[PDB]
């Protein structure tokens, strides 16, 4: 789930 | 009556919830003209990709969410995404439209491409939501409650999620006593609706694969959230 991880960790 | 902190929480949840695509934007497209199952599948995947993106931003603004374990954060999103999509669809469906419009919208959805097997329970759930006569705040709080469900699979710290869900449940309960004082069963009815939401999540992949199309193309983001491709 690297896209979801990206969307959660982005400012 | 709501406290100053609860009133603050409610407006903050409302503003974040209002960042979604307008119901009218969605219903205008469906009502305007009839589309083939191929065009409707494409409309659905794009609508669902937008929904997931907007849901992640809504979820991030939920009080205490950013303090949770990162793996639990993902389990919560993966666990609620489909339920939140169907709850949003139920809201848009029960929004008042001119005479005959909601009859055409229902007929257009019935012939979208989805197999008849899933049509009846989907419209049953939609019509049950409509009977509740829910306000915009009730839909917003219920969506927040759906996302912050501690009884979600793979959750490591259930108590951490519980602490976040409880103040939202309290606000909803106060609004249910204010909005419908003649119906003291209203809060219980909304909580009951969440069990029906979970059934759609179990049959989500089949609903999509049984669509009347030759190829079922999904976006990389939808492949992560849905159990497809
Ligand atoms: C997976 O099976 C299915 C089968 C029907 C739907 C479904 N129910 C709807 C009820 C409405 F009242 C409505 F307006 C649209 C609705 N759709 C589609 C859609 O576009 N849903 C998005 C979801 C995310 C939001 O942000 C916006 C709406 C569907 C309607 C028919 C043409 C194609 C698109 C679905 O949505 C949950 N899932």
């Amino acid at each position: 789930h690297q896209l979801l991880r990206y969307l959660l960790d982005k400012d | 009556e709501l406290t100053p902190d609860q009133q603050t929480l409610l407006h903050f949840i409302m503003d974040s919830y209002n960042k979604q695509r307008m119901p009218q934007e969605i219903t205008n497209k469906i009502l305007k003209e009839a589309f083939s199952a191929e065009e409707n599948f494409l409309i659905l995947t794009e609508m669902a990709t937008n929904h997931v993106q907007v849901l992640v931003e809504f979820t991030k603004k939920l009080p205490g969410f950013q303090t949770l374990d990162h793996e639990d954060q993902i389990a919560l999103l993966k666990g609620s995404a489909v339920e939140a999509m169907f709850l949003r669809s139920a809201e848009i469906f029960n929004k008042k439209l001119p005479s005959g419009h909601s009859d055409l919208l229902e007929a257009r959805i019935r012939n979208s491409g989805i197999s008849d097997e899933y049509i009846t329970p989907m419209f049953s759930f939609y019509k049950s939501i409509g009977e509740l006569k829910m306000t915009q705040e009730e839909y917003a709080l219920l969506t927040a409650i759906v996302i912050l469900s501690p009884d979600r699979q793979y959750i490591k710290d259930r108590e951490a999620v519980e602490k976040l869900q409880e103040p939202l449940l309290d606000v909803l309960q106060k609004l249910c006593k204010i909005h419908q004082p003649e119906n003291p069963q209203h809060f219980a009815c909304l909580l009951g609706r969440l069990t029906e939401l979970r059934t759609f999540n179990h049959h989500h992949a089949e609903m999509l694969m049984s669509w009347r199309v030759n190829d079922h193309k999904f976006t990389p983001l939808l492949c992560e959230i849905w159990d497809v491709q």
